[PDB]
């Protein structure tokens, strides 16, 4: 009777408790993350916290690069986050083998999705705590933002977020959007798309940033990597010089 | 570990009964009745469909008379799913038989196989027990007509008429009551359209709440021929039968 | 190889077998029966490679028996010969095949016919009035498709046989040490103990 | 094509006393007309008063030895360290050697 | 629920443990070791007069050498023997001798605890231990005459006597001041006899008891009824002068 | 309801995962063990309880190598810290095999990060009872990092796990401060000792053992060496000396 | 590691009920509405694309999808339960059945296919049955057009018209209502449109509403020409635009 | 893949699985064996919950492992077919392997061993069956009876019921079976063993099948008027005092 | 408590502790004395050996494992059967393949790692047993302690079983003394069997009670019993 909640069976009112449970782990890293759509680039900025002194904070990323051209952002524990990345790895690269061509941003969601809906069915495998947002420019679909959780569920966004103050960034973007009335930062630098992401994700945090409070992942056509400390700082420096 | 949460699908209560086959035979107790009458020159498969809608199309449906062999069918009673599962497997080892040794297979070796296969979701495996009661109606040169019935439990018998799924109980008692080994298939058509009529736990008996079939040998030819009722001809047979 | 006749008459099926048993340059016995009784009322005879020969007899055997107690029914001989084919047919793909040829005989109750099959190694049958396996049938066919009447009595039939082997023994360079004849009826099988000068 | 035999010559004689035995056998290795060894002991102490040689192919007679030699300090293990008989030995080797009846040690082996 | 190779909190396995309980339920079965062989018995114990006593058989041949008395779940002893006769019979093969009691007894025990649903050790496929003990009696030349006992723990003992089963407590105390290195076999027969009688329910008679004895001469021998109710008679007689 | 910590894989109410919380008990449970990195290299250090005089002096070494480049120390369970030292055995074999070039310390420290994970993705396995510091150097640079249970892992400066855990986490952070130019192999093994000692305030009690290892591209040329002999005195005393 | 859930996680209770399918059928229930309209000359499918976020692209997420280019499906309850039957589907209608005699499966076939990818979730050991409702609509030579409901248990049926989740009751209701053996493609669309407006609370255009029919074969959708035989899909999703013109002559 | 220890020890000693697997067997319809001098009879009662049945093709109790050996049995139907299949393969290879058919001890000894092997394997359940396995050896004529229980213990019979009331019947026999003087006829035989089933199947010429076993497989089921006959002079014997 | 984390070895308690574990160290206690020690030419094993009944015999404790290793056990009997076989092969193996005598502290660690797979898997147990490995290879005398938990340690001497705190407190206390008895097997022996006795209470070892056994510079691991350690008692 109570073991409904153990593993991934149903629940009387139809529920899976394990997963929904899965959902609640992937905040607890405190950690907030968004992307958002450029003319052709795709950013996502996300909270750098480094509390430890004795850490080296060169290797705290929440932010992988799957492939050449797709990136990934990850809410949830660390080590679920990198058995998620790992696979991802795994598959961008068996795809490309098999296939002939890169795998699309939006094909490798689905794949990650797919592979999660099977923790959710076959009990002896748990749910991932963790929340995928991948990111590149796509050579058919142009920037592209796909998320998927722990129930197996993706879709595209126009940009999103995602983390304990979700809400809030989200409803400032979509606020944004209604104004704009296009589907993404009409930008033609990423650079400058970069800015609108922390700005953003600032006015609806209500905090400021330095160099190292935060990690950004840009993708573009054929490219997609991390910024540094310093190429941060230089964003900093411009958002300052309006405000 | 996983021991944790296994129901154990297959062990002995203190009283020596099978849990599962128990309740298996419950859930099929709720199941739309399916009734089977053997005639000196014939049998009769008639089965209530369960639950039903103006929309539901019933002339492409078919949930509980499934054809086996060519000689051979059975009436449902229980999980569908289940039961298709299970002729399916029939389907193939008929096909086997033929195979094996160019004669069509003898109605009781294709029925106890598929109560083997039945019984064996009883002993070992750890899996739940197929939710589903047949009645089979077939003929072969050895036997002649026959009336057989499988459950849960694995299970299976001979009879002159029978019935499975819901009240079954008052269906039983008036077959036994009416029934004569001299019959011919249309006394029989006719009893087991009444019996279905006054255990239904529906208004009345409607054609599109019925699936009839029947095995005759065709006097005009000499050999045997499966009928399975469309429902134009159900309603027909319904109205001769004094039911309208 | 071996001698393997049969012949079926008006209510009967006759199987004549060579009874020598050669182990290169030496006669090993000369009393061997090369049959099998598949149950009351079917008979099989058999030649061809020195162990897979009786081996594959006993095992059609067996499962003729199994399935006898079973079902407490006798397969028809088309039924036997049937399931027999389809062993032959799986050998034949098998890592080491049966290398046996078959004469299978029954009388079929049910039809109250007798009947004879002819079935090679590689699963080849046929019902025939008469046949052979190897080499018999070059010296015996040309007799029988003279002689042979459908309505012909038992009797006619092992004088027919009588014929087709003093052409054998006549002809044929290895000496197959005669035969052993087998009936096979509605009453079942019996073997003709003298034949050796019938 | 590979060939997985040899053939390290040798030759080795085996008398039986009347309360005692030997077993001897020359040192000299060799591979077709060269000499690999003018001194490699083909005869062996095996524990239990055996002596044995597998002559023949030297790589399989080394592996036989080696594996009878480990058989007999499994037989005390086995069995409260109870002595191996000559007879025991000899039926012992037999199964050694009858394991790989499809790919046979190329020896002649003596006790 | 729980493990079928769980520890209790004192260090025992559960299964083994309650495995010993079932055995406390089985006939009762004796043997005696003496320089002159082995004497074992079994009680019979027909649960119906009409169970045609004899086709009860609890005292098995192993080799020409060695035999063996159950006790318990008899049932769960056939494929024991079963591995014992193999053992015995390969050991002969490979060797050319008869394989040692001890070893024999060894090879037994090593099935014992092959029980689990996945133990990682190897591959032990058998959902519970046995529910039965066994008495090992044989002969060898290099220890001369053997008794053990194997229980389902996996452990054996060499004992001068013993007896397992519903009389064991009772029979052992009796064995305890019985036994002396000088027994005879005729001697041990007797006491086995005795020790029978006082811990049956039953009347013992040759019927609803079993000798046996394996020695360096004849090798394992069943007596026969007649062979058993003549030393019965002898049993009256002395106890009676007394 | 409750029962959330009975099972390796289930998530807790709270988002949690009990079991593994549970195995961290268990390595703050055991003794502390330390690692320092340098300016070109990493030095691993620890504390080894003397149980009695019986234990010989030297002999039951804790720290252990991995190929040649790699050193890894770890608290709680040993037996569990082997399994996971012959797991990175085999994992920097195969991956040298492949590539040719000795695993990188990253590389390695994924390897081992994936399979602790791995052990608690069922609940057929529990998950490890080890906090593991590791490192060395490789192509660029030296890496020091700190593997807990959940498998959760990073880089360090200077890492420490165990019992006394606080009191060298402490000593670490003002090492941090007052040397942002980096320490030096021959300094860390010395701060190593004195680390060791004062951490172990918080087990005062047993006399204990000190054992320092480093993985210098200067002192070791890049390889993981034990420190024994004068080198070990010499640090042994720096420690002696500032505990009083 | 290794699965060792080879038992039932669906057994039957003391009254006969599979819990996990009845809770199943419950996820279900929760699900938004969906369904189907059969017409002399056609099928329709449609369903509300539930969008839960404004930031999110509800194109990029299909809820009615193409298993044959005759066959099509929509659902009601767990969504990405649906994503991996639809997979499956796929598949199994090429492994089973293309690859064997040529051509795509008939509708029942298939139908009968993904009921047993279902049943098989309701005795397998370690798995647990899926939480979804499927209606598939299709057309074949030999049985024309069709419309089937597939439940968790694995059970199928055949419909004129019918609908599945949320407010399945009410709209079977106004289903009831409107069908007709006589309702041309056309009208069912209508009929379509209609009963899930009374589901829909907020917006109900176009890009809120996911539709599809079996219809006519659409050469224009073959994408090559020379083959006579080969006319073309018979299923086709109704675009943003084609679903708006509808609704004014609402 | 499923290897769950269902039959287990419990505190007592005792293996529940295996005591549950009885008490399906105690439930199950009644069955008798009875040796004569020159032949055995197995009756078994046939159940009336429902009647309507077709006889000529329900299975009936007493089944044929080979030519010369039967087996009857008491408990569950779907569990005795499993091992009649093992038994009568289990026939038919001893004779291609042995050439010589099984002697009923054999048979009997490789079923009881089917059963013990279900009480300690994982993942299955033991059988809810009990049998009586009765015939001839090949070229003998000494009557066999045996009888096997879920445990895998086994043993001969001069006669034994088992099955519902199997008690009661038991001490009919026990009270009317001398060893000294065995049913020297295949009638007084036969009329032992129904006399038996009355005691409990309560007026049932339709409720009793027997099946008589004579020497070099001879075996032979009577109608129930053969039986009915029994059933009638039996009767009479106890009015007529 | 306990009783909720204790149905099988792949659960920690919440003090992080693993109860299956600690059950089978509980088996060791509940076993017969044994005791271990080593100078620098010599390693003995003394063995308090346990009976059912003054009829039955006394089973042994001590096992040979090759040449130069052997060991004495405390507890269940089957799993040191289990574990000095597998010992046997290990060393077998290294012989036959690099014809290298086995170290014995790597025999020590071939033991942990045997043992810690059974502390983390579904289904299996942890052994019910301690050893007392000694042995001599080409670093000397050795003697270790192996512990069901996975533990092996290497000590100058040591005790497992029922009341062996005596023995372990005598030894630790001998230290100085029993270390140097170099080129003297009969010193050794003699100090193993009075830190033996030091947990005595019972009874008094007797000739077919002890049970000795030694391995050394030039002395290949042998066993001794009755009549054999007749002048040691």
């Amino acid at each position: 009777a109570g073991y409904d909640r153990h593993i991934t069976i149903f629940s009387p009112e139809g529920r899976l408790y394990q997963v929904e449970y899965a959902f609640k782990a992937t905040n607890q890293t405190n950690i907030n993350s968004l992307a958002v759509r450029g003319k052709d680039c795709t950013v996502v900025i996300s909270q750098k916290k480094v509390p430890d002194k004795l850490l080296d904070p060169t290797t705290v990323s929440y932010i992988f690069c799957i492939s050449r051209t797709i990136g990934m952002v990850v809410n949830g524990p660390i080590p679920d986050a990198r058995n998620a990345a790992l696979r991802a790895k795994a598959e961008a690269a068996e795809f490309r083998y098999k296939y002939g061509y890169d795998m699309p941003c939006d094909v490798l969601a689905k794949r990650m999705a797919n592979l999660s809906q099977i923790y959710t069915q076959r009990a002896y495998m748990r749910p991932l705590g963790v929340i995928l947002t991948f990111v590149s420019v796509d050579e058919e679909l142009g920037p592209s933002i796909y998320k998927t959780d722990p129930a197996g569920y993706y879709v595209g966004y126009k940009a999103t977020a995602t983390g304990p103050k979700q809400q809030e960034i989200t409803t400032n973007l979509e606020n944004h959007f209604k104004k704009s009335k296009i589907d993404h930062i009409n930008e033609e630098s990423w650079e400058k798309v970069v800015e609108f992401a922390i700005t953003h994700m600032i006015d609806a945090l209500g905090t400021e940033f330095s160099k190292n409070d935060l990690e950004v992942g840009v993708a573009t056509k054929d490219k997609f990597f991390t910024l540094s400390a310093e190429n941060i700082e230089e964003r900093l420096v411009a958002i300052a010089e309006q405000d | 570990g996983s021991r944790r949460y296994d129901s154990r699908t297959t062990i002995f209560s203190p009283e020596g009964r099978l849990y599962q086959v128990e309740y298996a035979l419950e859930s099929i107790s709720h199941a739309g009745t399916a009734i089977g009458i053997m005639a000196s020159d014939g049998i009769v498969l008639a089965a209530e469909r369960k639950v039903t809608s103006t929309l539901l199309e019933q002339d492409t449906s078919t949930e509980k008379l499934y054809k086996l062999n060519d000689k051979i069918a059975v009436a449902v009673a229980g999980l569908t799913a289940d039961a298709e599962i299970l002729i399916n497997t029939a389907r193939i080892h008929a096909q086997n038989y033929l195979k094996t040794y160019n004669e069509d297979i003898p109605v009781e070796i294709l029925v106890r196989r598929l109560s083997d296969i039945k019984q064996g979701y009883t002993q070992h495996g750890g899996l739940r027990p197929f939710g589903v009661s047949f009645i089979y109606a077939g003929y072969d040169d050895r036997y002649g007509y026959q009336l057989y019935t499988s459950n849960p439990s694995g299970n299976y018998t001979g009879w002159k008429a029978i019935s499975v799924g819901a009240n079954t109980s008052a269906a039983q008692t008036l077959l036994q009551m009416d029934y004569k080994d001299d019959m011919k298939v249309d006394d029989a058509i006719e009893l087991a359209l009444k019996t279905l009529s006054k255990t239904t736990d529906s208004s009345a008996l409607t054609y599109d709440r019925l699936e009839f079939a029947t095995i005759r040998k065709g006097a005009n030819d000499g050999e045997v021929y499966q009928k399975i009722f469309k429902p134009q001809e159900i309603k027909d047979i319904l109205v001769k039968t004094g039911i309208t | 190889m071996d001698i393997i006749l049969g012949i079926r008459v008006q209510d009967s099926v006759i199987l004549a077998s060579s009874k020598a048993v050669t182990r290169g340059i030496s006669v090993l016995k000369d009393s061997d029966d090369k049959t099998r009784q598949l149950s009351p009322h079917t008979l099989m005879s058999f030649a061809g490679e020195a162990g897979d020969t009786v081996q594959f007899a006993e095992y059609i055997q067996a499962n003729i028996q199994l399935y006898s107690i079973r079902e407490d029914y006798e397969l028809s001989p088309q039924a036997v010969s049937s399931f027999v084919r389809q062993e032959l047919a799986k050998s034949i793909r098998s890592r080491r095949p049966y290398q046996v040829n078959v004469l299978i005989g029954g009388y079929d109750k049910k039809k109250n016919k007798p009947e004879l099959y002819q079935i090679d190694y590689l699963g080849t049958k046929v019902e025939l009035p008469y046949g052979a396996h190897g080499y018999s049938g070059f010296y015996t066919f040309s007799l029988l498709d003279h002689h042979y009447r459908p309505d012909m009595t038992t009797e006619e039939g092992l004088d027919l046989l009588k014929l087709c082997v003093q052409e054998l023994e006549k002809r044929m360079p290895m000496d197959f040490k005669g035969v052993i004849v087998k009936i096979v009826d509605k009453d079942g099988i019996r073997q003709v103990d003298d034949f050796q000068a019938q | 094509q590979f060939n997985p035999y040899g053939d390290n010559g040798g030759t080795i004689l085996g008398i039986a006393g009347e309360d005692f035995a030997v077993l001897a056998g020359d040192t000299r290795n060799i591979t077709d007309y060269s000499i690999n060894s003018r001194y490699e002991p083909k005869v062996f102490d095996c524990g239990d008063n055996i002596v044995m040689s597998a002559n023949g192919f030297a790589a399989d007679g080394d592996a036989l030895v080696k594996r009878f030699k480990n058989s007999v300090k499994w037989y005390h293990f086995d069995h409260n360290d109870k002595k191996l008989s000559i007879n025991s030995a000899a039926r012992n080797i037999q199964h050694l050697l009858y394991g790989k009846r499809f790919f046979p040690y190329y020896v002649h082996t003596i006790i | 629920d729980r493990g079928v190779s769980t520890f209790s909190p004192e260090g025992r396995l559960f299964q083994v443990e309650y495995s010993l309980e079932a055995i406390k339920l089985g006939s009762t079965a004796i043997g005696i070791a003496t320089k002159e062989g082995v004497v074992l018995g079994v009680e019979k114990r027909a649960t119906s007069p009409l169970l045609e006593s004899d086709s009860i058989e609890k005292i098995v041949e192993i080799d020409r050498h060695i035999g063996c008395a159950m006790s318990g779940l008899t049932a769960d002893a056939r494929s024991m023997i079963e591995h014992a006769r193999t053992a015995a019979v390969t050991h002969n093969l490979y060797y050319d001798e008869d394989i040692n009691v001890e070893s024999l007894t060894q090879s037994v025990c090593d099935l014992a605890l092959r029980f689990g649903e996945g133990a990682s050790g190897e591959e032990r496929l058998m959902s519970r231990p046995f529910g039965v003990a066994l008495l090992i009696a044989g002969h060898d030349a290099d220890d001369g005459y053997q008794l053990f006992h194997a229980e389902p723990s996996g452990t054996f003992y060499r004992y001068n006597a013993k007896a397992i089963g519903s009389g064991s407590e009772g029979a052992q105390a009796e064995l305890l001041n019985e036994w002396h290195s000088s027994l005879t076999l005729k001697e041990a027969e007797l006491l086995v006899l005795k020790i029978l009688k006082q811990v049956m329910e039953e009347k013992l008679d040759e019927n609803n008891a079993q000798l046996s004895c394996i020695t360096k001469q004849d090798g394992f021998k069943i007596y026969d009824n007649e062979k058993t109710a003549e030393l019965i008679k002898e049993l009256k007689e002395k106890e009676a002068a007394e | 309801g409750t029962g959330y910590d009975l099972s390796n894989s289930v998530f807790s109410p709270d988002g949690r995962n009990f079991q593994v919380e549970y195995a961290v008990k268990a390595v703050e449970n055991g003794t502390t063990s330390i690692g320092i990195k340098c300016n070109d290299g990493v030095v691993f250090a620890v504390e080894k309880l003397i149980t009695s005089k019986l234990l010989v002096p030297q002999k039951n070494v804790k720290i252990q190598v991995v190929d040649r480049h790699i050193g890894c120390v770890y608290s709680g369970l040993i037996p569990d810290g082997r399994h996971l030292v012959n797991r990175g055995r085999e994992e920097a074999a195969s991956f040298k095999k492949l590539y040719k070039t000795p695993i990188p310390i990253p590389a390695f420290a994924d390897r081992l990060g994936q399979y602790v994970q791995a052990h608690t993705l069922y609940n057929s396995v529990r998950p490890f009872g080890v906090s593991t510091i590791f490192g060395g150097v490789d192509k660029n640079g030296a890496h020091l990092y700190m593997l807990e249970p959940s498998g959760s892992y990073w880089g360090y400066k200077g890492a420490a796990t165990g019992k006394g855990r606080q009191s060298a986490k402490a000593e670490l952070e003002k090492l941090v401060d007052h040397h942002p130019e980096g320490l030096s192999a021959r300094e860390a093994v010395k701060q190593a000792a004195k680390i060791i000692y004062l951490a172990h305030e918080d087990n005062k009690e047993k006399d204990f053992e000190l054992e320092i290892s480093w993985c210098s591209l200067s002192e070791t040329n890049g390889l993981h060496k034990f420190v024994k002999g004068d080198l070990l005195q010499e640090a042994i005393d720096f420690a002696q000396k500032e505990i009083n | 590691m290794t699965d060792r859930y080879s038992f039932s996680l669906t057994t039957f209770s003391p009254s006969g009920k599979l819990g996990q399918i009845d809770y199943a059928l419950t996820a279900v229930k929760q699900g938004v509405t969906s369904l189907g309209i059969k017409a002399t000359n056609g099928v329709v499918i449609a369903t509300e694309k539930k969008s839960s976020s404004p930031l999110a692209m509800s194109e990029t997420l299909s809820k009615v999808s193409l298993l044959t280019p005759d066959i099509g499906a929509v659902y009601s309850g767990m969504g990405p339960d649906y994503r991996v039957l639809v997979d499956k589907s796929r598949k199994v209608a090429h492994t089973s059945y293309k690859r064997i005699y040529g051509e795509y499966p008939p509708t029942k076939l298939l139908v009968s296919e993904v009921a047993k990818i279902m049943q098989e979730a309701t005795q397998s050991g370690g798995v647990r049955p899926f939480g979804v409702s499927l209606l598939i609509a299709g057309h074949d030579e030999f049985n024309g057009f069709s419309l089937y409901q597939v439940d968790p248990s694995g059970s199928y049926f055949p419909w004129k018209a019918t609908a599945i989740g949320k407010g399945s009751v009410a709209a079977k209701t106004f289903l009831e209502k409107r069908w007709n053996d006589e309702l041309e493609l056309e009208d069912a669309i209508h009929i379509a449109l209609l009963t899930l407006k009374e589901s829909v609370e907020g917006e109900f255009n176009g890009d809120t509403i996911e539709l599809a029919i079996i219809g006519d074969e659409n050469p224009d959708l073959l994408g090559y020409t020379g083959i006579p035989t080969d006319k073309g899909p018979r299923f086709r999703k109704l675009t943003s635009q084609e679903i708006n013109d509808r609704l004014e002559a609402l | 893949g499923y290897d769950r220890a269902l039959s287990i020890f419990s505190p007592d000693g005792h293996i529940f699985q295996v005591e549950y697997a009885l008490e399906a067997v105690k439930r199950g319809t009644c069955a008798v064996g009875v040796k004569g001098k020159n032949c055995v009879v197995l009756g078994c009662e046939r159940r009336s919950t429902l009647k309507l049945q077709d006889t000529r093709i329900t299975p009936s109790k007493v089944s044929k492992i080979d030519s010369h050996v039967v087996l009857s049995f008491s408990g569950l139907n779907a569990d005795s077919r499993i091992l009649i299949e093992k038994a009568r393969v289990e026939a038919q290879s001893h004779r291609l392997t042995l050439e010589d058919p099984v002697t009923v001890e054999y048979l009997t000894r490789y079923v009881a061993g089917v059963q013990q092997r279900y009480t300690q394997s994982g993942g299955v359940r033991p059988f809810g069956v009990s049998t009586l396995i009765a015939g001839f050896d090949p070229r003998d004529d000494e009557p066999k009876l045996y009888q096997t229980e879920p445990s895998g213990i086994y043993s001969s019979w001069s006669a034994q019921t088992i099955g519902r009331n199997s008690k009661t019947v038991r001490e009919f026999l026990e009270k009317n079976y001398d060893r000294k003087e065995p049913p020297a006829t295949v009638e007084e035989c036969v009329k032992l063993t129904v006399r038996s089933l009355l005691e409990v199947v309560q007026t049932g010429a339709k409720n009793i099948e027997i099946t008589v076993v004579k020497p070099d497989s001879d075996i032979v089921a009577l109608s129930s008027e053969e039986i009915n006959q029994y059933v009638t002079q039996i009767e009479q014997e106890k009015q007529e005092q | 408590f306990r009783n909720n984390y204790d149905g099988d070895t792949v659960t920690f308690s919440p003090t992080g502790r693993l109860f299956q574990v600690e059950y089978a160290l509980e088996a060791i206690k509940q076993g017969s004395v044994t005791v271990g020690l080593r100078s620098n030419t010599h390693a003995v094993l003394v063995a308090l050996k346990r009976n059912a009944d003054e009829l039955s015999s006394y089973q042994k404790k001590i096992i040979k494992c090759d040449e130069h290793m052997g060991l004495s056990l405390a507890g269940l009997a089957p799993d040191a059967r289990v574990l000095s076989n597998y010992l046997r092969q290990q060393c077998n193996y290294s012989s036959l393949v690099f014809n290298r005598k086995l170290a014995v502290e790597r025999a020590g660690h071939l033991l942990c790692d045997k043992a810690q797979k059974n502390t983390q898997s579904y289904g299996g147990r942890p052994y019910g047993v301690g050893l007392l490995i000694i042995g001599y290879d080409k670093s000397g005398a050795h003697l270790l302690e192996f512990q069901p938990s996975g533990n092996v340690t290497e000590l100058y001497g040591t005790a497992i079983g029922a009341r062996s705190q005596g023995a372990k407190t005598y030894l630790e206390r001998t230290l100085d003394t029993f270390i140097k008895i170099d080129g003297n097997p009969d010193e050794l022996i003699k100090a193993g069997v009075e830190a033996i006795s030091q947990s005595l209470r019972d009874e008094s070892l007797t000739v077919d009670n002890l049970s000795i056994a030694i391995v050394g510079k030039d002395t290949p691991f042998t066993i001794y019993d009755g009549e054999a350690v007749a002048k040691y008692i």
